């Protein structure tokens, strides 16, 4: 698990 | 969300299908981590996240898991420069 993963943004 | 829903999208579009799904179960579970830890999961195969939505324990180790990592990470990189 990356913890720098992009930040996931609902839509 | 269906195997078939997901197989109409393109692969980025796929994450983000998935992720909607995702995250309102999430922020439930961490409302204050909540886009990270969703982000940080949507890297995993898809199949493994179809299966996360389904099965509440899954999603919950998965969760748990993320969690410690995303804390670990930010508390040691605070530790480093304080």
């Amino acid at each position: 698990l990356n913890p720098n993963a992009k930040e996931f943004v609902p839509g | 969300l269906t195997a078939s829903m997901l197989a109409s999208a393109p692969p980025q579009e796929q994450k983000q299908m998935l992720g909607e799904r995702l995250f309102p179960l999430i922020q439930a579970m961490h409302p204050t981590l909540a886009g990270k830890i969703t982000g940080m999961l949507l890297e995993i195969d898809n199949s493994e996240l179809l299966h996360m939505l389904e099965s509440p324990e899954s999603l919950r180790s998965k969760v748990d898991e993320a969690v410690a990592v995303l804390q670990a990470h930010q508390a040691k990189e605070a530790a480093q420069k304080a």
